[PDB]
């Protein structure tokens, strides 16, 4: 199952100044970038056009080019309309795309956040507010839902274009999507409010699923704390696993790493 | 206005004298306007590469800075961030042991 | 969904204050002011998304907008200039794209009011030669000596306005085309059947609404103040 | 401008068809409206076109829109005198109140009325109050005839003007002449008037 996510972030500093920047993800791989400074959407993979013909891509891009300009003016007009309820600066984020399931099934979504809070989605044939959203948004929703042309275009974009485009991406991008990159590990230590803290560093692995445990022989140390997954710049992952121990208790300890890329040959590092 | 988390880590196992890549991962901030610098001995490294800014499930922003570096016994490396959520710039030093 | 404008016609002097009003009983949030000048499409001056909101359009300079209520949207010319001589259109709408336009307001801004003069109106009765030759009867109305050219000429039979059988000159003509501020003349015809003209219960009236000075306007000349007024001339049918 | 109309003006005879053009660069183009504006009057909507390739009709008016070419035409079938007007193309850039309207500058149509049964004549009419004052009425000439402005500075002559007696289905041209000086025999000497013009007395 892969989630395709188009992420738009728009800053409005005052009546005149604004910028809109977009990134596109298929799972955890970036497929597109669209900087405010650029007239055109940039591919960040050789296969970013999917299975769309040049004419189909050109047509899709043109729709987005009109959208970006139109969006910018509409927000500025909605601010005037709700004035002085809402003032600049304003941040609007959109998260749109589809999740792909087996058997040619998918679900599409278009979620909108205002000043960092999810307030609005497109659902069915119209815009709606979601639970918790402020009441003033009822007027913008009324205005947005008057635009039958936008509703018809968005319906087609979510229902048809997104899944068709993404199915093509999954075919074209298969060998990047299914890449296996091996982790490399190393050990280190620091003090921690006392006691020592051993660190097992694991870096360069893809895809994300990984297993890392501190161990004495065959005894999995239950005090092992996995950190967050941190990205490397080359579309691999970094993770560290810590263990709090007593000074002089380090002997016997090892760090074991399981990953799909190692083909059963685990990494074992003895302190 | 959420306050930025800063995590500094090397791409490869660090070895004094060996070229490597240093990453600075800034997360959980908003609004998205931010200044990120990577420092060698408190001096701004030139030609630092930035990823495109993105955001998470929870709508908070994140971005990855990275730069080539050669660790040594003597030289200090840090990532310094200015963001409206903070009165002063925050500096997080690279510690190879962490 | 109806929209009205007042005044419908205004003669003003440079430096004076002019207010154009638009009223709208549709409970529309949104109202819009435009001007129409020959050689251009309508151009947006100011608009409003509700009471208290005013927003600059494409050509706001020299105009102030005011939206005191849902019903009323005003365009205020604080210091009127000749460049603001135009036809002004107000419109209203709800969340939908349709703008419902008012009937328009004609504004003329003169440099000076010294030459403003109301018309004399005369009604000329049908020739008996026409009646015997055609079994039709043409009345002619003549408005003369007026300045500027902001007049509306209409025909009334027994207290009700008539349009059928009418034609009014598209433009007033200048009485002294050599002179800078020539006075104007305008003619209109009303043609009816001979039997209609011959019926002595038929009362015919030609009316000219003249637009000139207001009550508020200063007047320093000896002659009567040439205010906005109706001048008319009438005749009864007869055998 | 982003909305251009062609022709700028045209003259047609009653009963003829004509076609008016609108070309625009407005983006996006949600809908296109045609207005009719009679002299000194307001805007009367004739049709609105909304589809990528659209066709509409409204009596003798029909219209097309091609959003790919950014082009619209308005067709008037069998023109009548009352079609004399300015015809205005407007493009709305949104399907909601967030839209701006982009107005073309308009096309002026003049329709020359068809005078079936001419009977050119010059009549004298007397003032209702002071019978010493009069005007001369040149009437019932066909649209071939042109009325020329005045020779003397003290003599006034109006342009021709068609009236329409609707209940009788009857139209007639006329022009008016008067002077502070002057007889109706001599009033329209500066005009090429028909030979069979009736001068009574
Ligand atoms: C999303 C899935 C995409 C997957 C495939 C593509 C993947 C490839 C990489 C893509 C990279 C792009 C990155 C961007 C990512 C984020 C994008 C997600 C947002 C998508 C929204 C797309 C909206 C498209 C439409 C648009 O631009 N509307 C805009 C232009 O509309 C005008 O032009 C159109 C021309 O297509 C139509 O006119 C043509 C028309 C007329 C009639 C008809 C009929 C069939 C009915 C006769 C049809 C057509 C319209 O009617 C006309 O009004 C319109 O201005 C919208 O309002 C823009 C904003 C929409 C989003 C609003 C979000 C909600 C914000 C809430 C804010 C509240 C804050 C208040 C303070
Ligand atoms: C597009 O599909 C929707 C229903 O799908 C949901 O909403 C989409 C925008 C997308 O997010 C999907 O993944 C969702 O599952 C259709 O909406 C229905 O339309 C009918 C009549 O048009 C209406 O009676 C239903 O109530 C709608 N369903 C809901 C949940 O509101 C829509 O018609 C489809 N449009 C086209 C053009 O295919
Ligand atoms: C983001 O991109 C938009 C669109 O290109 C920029 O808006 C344009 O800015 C230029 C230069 O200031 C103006 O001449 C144009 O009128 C603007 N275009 C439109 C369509 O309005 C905007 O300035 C960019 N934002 C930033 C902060 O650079
Ligand atoms: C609007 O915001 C920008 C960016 O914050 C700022 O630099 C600029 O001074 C502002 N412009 C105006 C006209 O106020
Ligand atoms: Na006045
Ligand atoms: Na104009
Ligand atoms: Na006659």
């Amino acid at each position: 199952n892969y989630t395709f996510r188009c992420l738009q972030m728009s800053s409005f500093a005052n009546r005149s100044w604004s910028r809109t920047d977009s990134v596109v993800w298929l799972g955890d791989l970036q497929t597109h970038r669209w900087s405010n400074d650029s007239a055109t959407i940039s591919f960040t993979k050789p296969w970013s056009q999917g299975k769309l013909s040049n004419q189909q891509w050109e047509k899709l891009q043109h729709m987005f080019q009109v959208y970006r300009v139109s969006f910018t003016r509409d927000i500025q007009e909605l601010v005037k309309m709700m004035s002085p309820k809402e003032d600049y600066p304003i941040e609007i984020q959109l998260s749109a795309g589809c999740e792909m399931y087996p058997g040619n099934a998918s679900e599409s979504f278009l979620h909108v956040a205002f000043q960092g809070k999810y307030v609005v989605r497109f659902w069915g044939t119209s815009w709606q507010t979601v639970p918790g959203a402020p009441s003033w948004l009822d007027l913008p929703i009324k205005v947005l839902n008057a635009d039958q042309g936008t509703s018809a275009t968005v319906q087609m974009l979510l229902n048809d274009t997104c899944p068709l485009f993404v199915r093509g991406l999954l075919e074209a991008g298969k060998s990047d999507l299914e890449k296996q990159e091996k982790p490399v590990a190393w050990l280190s230590s620091v003090p921690s409010s006392a006691h020592r803290q051993l660190v097992c560093h694991v870096s360069g692995f893809y895809p994300k699923p990984v297993w890392v445990m501190w161990m004495r022989g065959d005894q999995e140390q239950q005090g092992t704390h996995r950190g967050d997954f941190l990205p490397n710049a080359d579309e691999t992952w970094y993770l560290q696993a810590t263990l709090d121990v007593e000074a002089g208790e380090e002997a016997g300890l090892a760090c074991r790493v399981k990953h799909s890329s190692l083909g059963g040959q685990d990494i074992i590092l003895y302190w | 206005q959420k306050t930025p988390q800063i995590q500094v880590y090397s791409r490869h196992p660090p070895e004094n004298g060996k070229p490597n890549i240093l990453n600075c991962y800034v997360t959980q901030f908003h609004p998205p306007h931010i200044e990120i610098q990577m420092l060698k001995n408190g001096k701004k490294i030139p030609k630092v590469e930035m990823s495109d800014m993105s955001f998470s499930k929870d709508w908070s922003f994140y971005i990855l800075a990275h730069t080539e570096f050669t660790p040594t016994e003597t030289d200090t490396y840090a990532c310094r961030v200015k963001h409206a959520s903070m009165a002063e710039p925050k500096t997080v030093y690279w510690d190879r042991d962490m | 969904a109806a929209v009205t404008q007042s005044p419908r016609n205004k003669v003003a002097v440079t430096g004076g204050k002019v207010t154009l009003s638009c009223n709208q009983t549709n409970n529309h949030n949104n109202m819009y002011w435009y001007r129409q000048d020959t050689g251009h499409g309508l151009r947006l001056i100011h608009y409003s998304y509700g009471a208290g909101s005013t927003e600059k359009g494409d050509i706001p300079d020299g105009y102030k907008a005011s939206r005191p209520s849902q019903e009323n949207f005003s365009l205020i010319l604080e210091l009127a200039t000749p460049s603001q001589t135009s036809v002004y259109f107000c419109a209203s709408g709800d969340e939908g794209y349709t703008q419902y336009f008012g009937p328009g307001t004609r504004l003329l801004v003169l440099e000076d009011l010294r030459n403003v003069t109301p018309p004399k109106v005369s009604l000329f009765e049908p020739s008996k030669a026409e009646i015997s030759h055609t079994q039709k009867a043409t009345l002619v109305c003549l408005a003369t000596g007026f300045y500027p050219d902001h007049v509306e000429l209409s025909w009334w039979v027994n207290g009700k306005e008539v349009h059928s059988g009418v034609c009014t000159d598209p433009q007033p003509l200048k009485e002294q085309p050599a002179l800078n501020d020539s006075r104007y003349s305008l003619s209109s015809r009303l043609r009816v059947s001979a039997t209609f003209w011959q019926n002595p219960r038929n009362h015919f009236r030609c009316q000219v609404q003249f637009y000139g000075l207001s009550e508020n306007d200063e007047w320093t000349q000896d002659r009567a103040k040439p205010v906005t007024q109706i001048v008319s001339a009438e005749a009864w049918g007869r055998a | 401008t982003q909305v251009e109309q062609s022709p700028q003006s045209l003259v047609v005879r009653q009963g003829e068809n004509c076609v008016l053009q609108c070309n625009y660069s407005v983006t996006p183009d949600n809908h296109l409206r045609w207005f009719k504006q009679d002299t000194g009057k307001g805007l009367v909507s004739l049709t609105v076109l909304v589809d990528q390739k659209d066709k509409t009709s409204n009596g003798r008016y029909s219209a097309t829109l091609d959003k790919d070419a950014k082009h619209s035409t308005l067709h008037i079938t069998a023109t009548l005198l009352d079609d004399t007007a300015t015809y205005i193309c407007v493009v709305g850039d949104r399907g909601s109140a967030l839209g701006r309207l982009h107005f073309g500058a308009g096309t002026q149509l003049i329709v020359i009325p068809d005078i079936q049964n001419p009977d050119p004549a010059v009549y004298q009419l007397r003032d209702s109050k002071s019978s010493d004052k009069s005007v001369c009425l040149f009437t019932d000439f066909d649209s071939q005839t042109n009325v020329s402005q005045s020779k003397d500075s003290d003599v006034y002559i109006t342009d021709k003007c068609v009236l329409d007696m609707r209940s009788m289905d009857f139209k007639s041209n006329s022009a008016v002449a008067w002077s502070n000086k002057f007889a109706c025999a001599n009033a329209f000497n500066n005009s090429i008037i028909p030979e069979d013009t009736f001068f009574p007395s």
